[PDB]
């Protein structure tokens, strides 16, 4: 886990340089996040791309419009996706809206005179505006070289944006084998750490470290196998002059025994 | 294992001997794991409670104070006779003994059942053990194997380690029992479990060396959290103290380095920060001007007791509960918004929600001399776009989905808000901070997103006000910053 | 006279019907405060042995606290607390109900005593080769 | 191995969870007292309570004849739960609403609503031994099957003198054994009570004779010892007899 | 040239990992289990010693019958060693198993929660409608 | 004419002893007319007169409750303080209470789960010591296994 | 050699001659033995029976200090078995002679070369950190201008239809006036006929 | 007890180990037929095998050498050709005194014994330690180099992609810019036709506010 990455905590920081190759890996964490969110900001940026029709300045797919259009949104020509946009921010603007679905909307003349002929006039209503839609994506949209430009478009953005996925993938596995190294050269600052900390005690009164050592090492050899209470107190004076919990527990004893 | 059949050994548990103790304790503990079959159910159970909330101060009471129990040269300790009485003595003529008394030569107080908890006199607050789960390596370099181990991996040569591994194993099976409805035979009305919870938080933390393994600790903190998690309902009795506790005791987790204090979690390891926010929330939701309003006294910057308080925050060195953001700022993002799909999400998304909802709730509690601002280069907020992510799911686990995406949404226009209010209110700050906010690609969902939106799904009435009135504060700010 | 074999949960082998123990005080301690003269521990050990005594009689039945009740009172209250109290311990009507059984036999057994590894106090199961007879030894 | 935690019990069996099984029948209680106990009764303790019960008459169908003290400092106990102990102490079917235990309380709870222990006698004033007004206390008992009768002085004035004393005392006859003290006391508690109780609904109660039924109901200065048939009332006896009760 | 026999320098260096020993250096002194085992053996043949010679003494009835008491307390006492030595292992055992509480092993203790359910986020959720309702109904 | 406790040697069957009033004051608060030093005297010199007549046996109180009709309550009082003082029924050695009871003595215990009676060790041998006999193996003998024999090693060795 | 075992005290010589006695030819019966001796309790012979030396046996290390274990045998672990002389005094002056030792031979623990190489790194790592930083807030700002400019674009574009959207319904009041782009020039040359009318 | 040398035995000795220095073998062929050993333990002034200790059970032995061994092992293992320790060797009154002073039966010269090897030990381990601390700056070292080939390989990725995004989306914005701005030109100017058109119209019956004005005027009656 948390080892597995780093497991720099106290070393007694002799020649505290670990503070700074910590700062290092901190600022790798940094750009980490910082091309991570590069790569959601590209997404992004894409976003609107494939949605957008605006560029006409520098087949041909501007359709003209109708004369209720042209006296709706003043053009006279282009896709039906901008005058729909258009429209939709018009009932946001005058609010003719209703909201108990919301898609009903209070009919209007400066509406309903985009369709007249079907008696639309017998009744002004609060209706979908998705039927508007359907009515106004063919029935006031009609007629009456730069072919490159196709290609300068929402496609460039996410070709480079592949680009640059794949060459950050070309990358990684070298980050890969540089992280199998620290991992390894981590794992051996472990030990000779360890080694010294032994040695360094050593140093300091060999008498009471060689005692302890020894005895550490007797009592490892024991645990890994068999183990009992109390190697010694066959000198009985010490252990029962000097403790008493025998009589009691002696005593819970006797009663069964 | 098996045998081990009755409940009752409560009264052994009940009884003063270290032997008892023993017997039971580990007993039950195994009992308790046990779950094939094995539960702990409540007819006349509390007993049991009350006993083990009992046994664990007293230990850590005379642990704290460096103290031995079970062995002493006194016994049955108090009066022992056969005097001149047959039933009813101890009238008037008693005076007539003193009279006797003086021609032969020729009213207390009781304490109550537990100690006192804090105001121990050797034990006062030093700033000790704020330190991280990164101590995990700290265990792993105190239980490596060196020539002094000083684990003793067998039983108590000395009782230091005895009493150390007693309280281990009471924590553990008091875990274990915590698992099931009788969560309200816990709940926060076993006023002894109450007293063990705040003692035993006040010294792990404020903790003057008596404990041998820090591997113990970990598995104090650890169990703690968990039986924490399965509560939720009331706490916080002399409540300050130990909310400032239960604050830390969350805190533990997550790697720290204004700006945010820390790196969100790479979550592969842990499932313990989990818990930290589960119970930030479930034990906080209870809007009784208590718990809420001991946080709110946590924003500042017997009677002893209130020193203690500011003795620790100052103790703790500003503010300190952006600490508290950035740790629920964690677990959340980075990672489903940087897999290879939005169907592994679903798992932990189940676990997000509570803390979006924990995090708008305590900004109902910040509405005074601060500097606070959190979206500096920090997060950004990809909320936008995992928003859109479980909407795209929408149209293409459940019942959690739509309210997250909603508290987010909220979320972003109350923080906005109340960050840009602070600093008009304190006006320490140039207006650039419109521009400054103006400048977030994480931020404002694109007008042309709003539009398509308010036309497929037309499921979303309400998220759609809510995008709605995000856009309106945009297009606010947009236009009143010139 | 004795005339009945009476056993008891061990744990409870702390009380002795001569003394009392800081266990019952810590249970029981209306009657230590020394505030209510009409109360102390001498007719609570009255009291406590007397009713011991009396289970142990005949405890193959049951006992009630009316029972003491209608014998001797200084009190309902006390005397219904304490002697509910020792229920608990089952110092006083535990064994009102006898319980009985086979007990077919298994390989471990309570005479089974041999010579195998030992967890106890130290065993020296190799003693000596040939050259250790070499030393001046201790005359 | 053994089998032992409830009675000779059993710890060998089918490796399951029982939570203590300990009742005679429905008996376990010591849930709940620790800290309530505690912190109630680390404090004074004062005046206690006689009280009778009756429910045998024609009325409903029982033994209920027995008298019993009573702590009215206390807070400690649910009273209908010792009710029911009680009777399941008195091995009555177990069915307690035929068995109604709400009756019993209520006669128990009215009895205890009557009561102020001794007056100011002791709640302000403090008279050395009391002052006067030795009452001819007269209780008769049927214990087994002998009853008991004696009249003699005892005072109602005087708080520094407890019943039981001439209970243990009066045990000093061919046994007295256990049983029979604890109703004399009660009696005694009982009979001196309504009548500084009675006292109490008048007014001496700090001041010395009163008003009219006081008169008679009362002993004298008396100068010297007395005869031997007067007093020839005091004596006690004890008789066999089948019984008509 | 050679003289049959080989030496060491002291110019080499050191891969500082090493597994190489050699019968160069003379640690004799390889004392463990010898003096251990001749230690214990010689406990018990002194002892041995002290049993026949106390014997011996009190069997010489020409010694005083105040020597002799004391010789035969002492055979009683060695001859009924191994029985107090045997019953303190019993009891020694006893006491000691009183500091074992699972420090041996150390199983999992029910870490259910991997994640919290459905039911801990819509109980949040469930917990703060129903407050803030009863906030509002507070006043009505 | 009769021995009594050596200390209480000083009675007054004629007078009130400042200790008397001491002990008790409730018959000198010069308030209860009913009560007098004057009948307390009465009541004591009765007693104590009545109890001179025939001390080989003991008498009780009661019979003061039957004799005098005074407070009860003071005669127990007084009469308890009297064999305090042994002033009376100093020659007696009865009229005790019944619980038709006394203190036993037998006991058991059993409280089985696993760990008392033994935490079952395994099983073990050993009550009694051995012997070595390795001392005729050690003892001098020109047929020593290798004593006599590692004796002449260092002598034709040693050169 | 002579062992004595009349050492005890609060227990009388003929106390333990009689508990000894007992349990010799009465195998270890503490109720027997109990009554077989004065007035002690069981437990209490059992206990002091329990603390009787036999001190003659124990001598005062390396095994004497460790039992059913020990330290291996092929090296210089006799070392151990020479454990302690003069332990603490010992040590302390060959820590003086060591650290002196340490002294005269040595006429900071590294060499110069190395700290040369000691503050490039330090130079190294102080400029990656500045380069990092610079490029870091210098890419921010570069973000933050297009974002800000870019919604700049878009309230300008919706201001504008807006507008367009305005004069459109100001002119249709105006033709609504008229009762008593292509729409736009119709209905002004529509107004303008009916002006010469 | 005195020990088998002569006078320019130890003269050689004292000689040589001046000159050569803790190569035991070494000085010792400079005084042929002598142990390395003897040389050292004379310098030491010891003799060899005439005295456990601590363990009155010692190892079985009839003809051997067990604790001057290891002893000496230890010893020559110091290599602190001038140890400042116990009396040292400058001239042979140092061992008549050392003599005159050496008295005990042996617990002299136990202390003795275990100070060089407390001596030894710890000139090992100074040395050891060293290298140790040597080995952990090495690791350190390498650890950075590692955190520079990161460091580097982002760099690259940052300059690039990033560099190629900013300026796309430049263009973008731009382009989008412009547009805008003669998409408004073009409206402008519609409108301002438009207004002079009401204007005739009104008259014979921005400046959007003068519009509106004349329009409500002209909507009074």
């Amino acid at each position: 886990a948390e080892l597995i990455p780093e497991l720099y905590s106290f070393q007694q920081l002799v020649d505290s340089e670990k503070r700074l190759d910590h700062f290092i890996h901190l600022r790798n964490l940094h750009m980490k996040r910082m091309v991570a969110q590069w790569e959601r900001s590209k997404l992004s940026q894409e976003f609107l791309y494939p949605h957008l029709n605006f560029p006409n300045v520098k087949e041909e797919p501007f359709m003209s419009y109708s004369p209720q259009l042209t006296a709706i949104i003043g053009l006279k020509s282009g896709t039906s996706h901008d005058a729909i946009f258009s429209i939709y921010k018009y009932i946001h603007l005058n609010e003719l809206l209703t909201n108990d679905q919301v898609s009903i909307v209070k009919l209007d003349t400066q509406l309903i005179t985009l369709l007249p002929s079907s008696l639309k006039e017998s009744s002004p209503d609060t209706m979908k505006l998705t039927d508007l839609l359907s009515l106004i994506n063919s029935t006031h949209l009609l007629p009456l070289l730069k072919f490159n430009n196709t290609q300068r478009e929402s496609q460039i953005g996410a070709a480079e944006l592949n680009e640059n996925a794949r060459e950050l993938e070309q990358i990684k596995p070298k980050i890969a084998l540089q992280d199998k190294e620290i991992t390894s050269v981590l794992s051996n600052l472990h030990e000779s750490n360890k080694r010294y900390r032994f040695f360094k005690k050593i140093s300091e009164d060999p008498v009471k470290a060689l005692n302890e050592c020894i005895a550490s090492t007797s009592n490892a050899l024991k645990v890994l196998s068999g183990d009992e209470g109390y190697n010694e107190d066959m000198v009985r004076r010490a252990n029962f002059y000097k403790e008493n919990e025998a009589m009691l527990r002696e005593n819970i004893e006797v009663i069964l025994s | 294992e098996l045998g081990a059949i009755n409940l009752h050994a409560l009264s052994m548990s009940l009884q003063s001997k270290n032997l008892g103790e023993i017997n039971t304790a580990l007993n039950t503990l195994l009992v308790t794991s046990a779950d094939s079959n094995l539960k702990i159910s409540l007819v006349k159970y509390p007993e049991l409670l009350d006993s083990l909330a009992i046994l664990g101060m007293n230990l850590l009471s005379n642990l704290s104070q460096n103290v031995v129990p079970y062995h002493r040269n006194t016994s049955d300790y108090y009066y022992e006779d056969a005097g001149s009485n047959q039933y009813y003595v101890t009238q008037h003529d008693k005076m007539v003994d003193k009279i006797f008394e003086k021609v032969n030569n020729n009213v207390k107080q009781w304490d109550l059942l537990p100690e006192p908890i804090r105001f121990l006199p050797n034990q006062f607050p030093l700033k000790i053990h704020r330190t991280p789960y990164l101590t995990s390596l700290k265990k792993i370099k105190d239980e490596i194997d060196d020539p002094f181990t000083k684990i003793n991996t067998r039983g108590a040569e000395d009782p230091k380690v005895l009493i150390n591994d007693q309280l281990s194993t009471i924590s553990m099976i008091l875990r274990n029992i915590s698992f099931s409805d009788n969560n309200s035979r816990i709940m926060s009305r076993n006023f002894y479990l109450k007293r063990f919870i705040s003692d035993l938080l006040w010294l792990v933390l404020i903790h003057p060396e008596n404990f041998t393994c820090n591997r113990k600790i970990l598995n104090f903190k650890k169990d703690l959290v968990i039986v924490l998690s399965n509560i939720s309902h009331l706490l916080e009795i002399a409540s300050s103290i130990d909310c400032l506790l239960i604050l830390i005791l969350v805190i533990s987790f997550g790697q720290p380095k204004e700006s945010l204090t820390f790196n969100e979690f790479q979550l592969q390891w842990g499932k313990y920060q989990t818990f930290g926010v589960d119970i930030l929330a479930k034990l906080f939701s209870l809007e009784k001007p208590n718990l809420n309003y001991f946080k709110s006294i946590l924003l500042n910057k017997n009677h002893k007791d209130k020193k203690l308080l500011r003795r620790l925050l100052n103790l703790y060195n500003h503010n300190l509960l952006n600490d508290v953001v950035s740790f629920l700022f964690s677990a959340i993002p980075l990672q489903q918004v940087l897999s290879q799909s939005a169907d592994p999400s679903l798992l932990i998304d189940q676990f997000s929600p509570v803390i979006s909802q924990s995090l708008t709730s305590i900004l109902v509690i910040v509405q005074l001399p601060f500097v606070w601002l959190s979206s500096e280069e920090n997060i950004g907020s990809g909320l936008l776009k995992l928003s859109e992510i479980i909407l795209n799911i929408n149209n293409s686990y459940s019942k959690v989905l739509l309210p997250s995406i909603n508290i987010s949404c909220v979320q972003l226009i109350k923080c906005l808000v109340e960050k840009s209010i602070c600093f008009e209110n304190c006006l320490n700050n140039d207006p650039e901070i419109l521009k400054k906010i103006a400048s977030i690609p994480n931020l404002f969902p694109t007008d042309l997103e709003i539009f398509q939106l308010f036309t497929n799904p037309s499921v979303d009435i309400q998220i759609i006000n809510q995008y709605q009135l995000l856009y309106n504060l945009k297009n606010d700010i947009l236009t009143n910053l010139e | 006279p004795q005339a009945h074999e009476i056993v008891i949960p061990s744990y409870s082998k702390w009380f002795n019907l001569e003394k009392i123990h800081s266990i019952e005080v810590q249970s029981l301690p209306e009657f230590f405060t020394n505030r209510i003269p009409s109360k102390t521990p001498e007719v609570y050990m009255r009291y406590r042995n007397f009713m011991v005594n009396s289970y142990r009689l005949n405890p193959n039945e049951y006992f009630s606290v009316t029972t003491a009740r209608r014998n001797v009172s200084g009190d309902a209250a006390a005397l219904f607390r304490l002697h509910k109290f020792l229920t608990k311990w089952g110092l006083i009507n535990y064994q009102v109900d006898s319980k009985l059984l086979p007990k077919n036999i298994e390989p471990p057994l309570t005479s089974q005593y041999s010579t195998r590894h030992d967890a106890p106090r130290g065993l020296f199961p190799f003693e000596s080769y040939k050259p250790s007879v070499q030393l001046p030894d201790m005359a | 191995n053994g089998y032992s935690g409830y009675g000779n019990g059993i710890t060998n069996t089918t490796t399951r969870v029982i939570p203590q099984v300990e009742v005679g029948n429905r008996k376990h209680y010591l849930e709940d007292k620790l800290k309530v106990y505690k912190q109630a009764m680390n404090e004074t303790s004062e005046q206690l309570v006689p009280i009778r019960l009756e429910f045998d008459q024609d009325r409903d169908r029982f033994f209920l004849r027995d008298t019993l003290l009573w702590n009215k400092n206390d807070k400690l106990i649910k009273i209908e739960d010792f009710v029911d102990d009680m009777l399941r102490d008195y091995r009555f079917e177990d069915a307690t609403r035929e068995q109604h235990i709400d009756t019993i309380c209520q006669s128990i709870q009215e009895q205890i609503q009557e009561f102020q222990g001794n007056p100011y006698i002791e709640l302000n004033q403090d008279r050395l031994g009391g002052d006067d007004l030795r009452i001819r206390i007269k209780l008769d008992i049927v214990v087994g099957q002998n009853q008991l009768i004696d009249q003699f002085e005892w005072d109602i004035s005087n708080s520094d003198n407890c019943p039981e004393e001439f209970a243990e005392s009066m045990c000093q006859e061919l046994e007295l054994p256990g049983e029979f003290v604890t109703a004399i006391a009660h009696s005694i508690r009982e009979q001196v009570h309504m009548y500084h109780k009675s006292l109490a609904l008048l007014g001496y109660n700090f001041d010395g004779s009163a008003r009219s039924r006081m008169l008679p109901t009362i002993t004298l200065d008396d100068v010297y010892r007395p005869a031997a048939e007067s007093k020839i009332f005091t004596p006690n006896l004890l008789q066999i007899s089948a019984a008509e009760l | 040239s050679h003289s049959n026999i080989d030496y060491q320098t002291l110019l080499a260096n050191s891969d500082h990992a090493k597994f190489t020993i050699e019968p160069g250096v003379l640690p004799v002194g390889i004392d463990t289990h010898t003096a251990t085992d001749i230690y214990q053996t010689l406990i018990a043949l002194n002892l041995d010693t002290t049993v026949n010679d106390c014997l011996d003494k009190l069997l010489n009835d020409e010694c005083t019958e105040s020597t002799r008491e004391n010789a035969l307390y002492d055979y009683y006492a060695l001859q009924l060693l191994p029985l107090q030595k045997a019953v303190r292992g019993h009891v020694l055992q006893f006491e000691w198993h009183q500091n074992s509480l699972l420090t041996n092993t150390h199983p999992n203790f029910l870490s259910k929660i991997r994640n919290i359910n459905v039911q801990d986020a819509l109980l949040t959720n469930q917990l703060y409608k129903n407050h803030e309702l009863l906030k509002l109904e507070r006043k009505k």
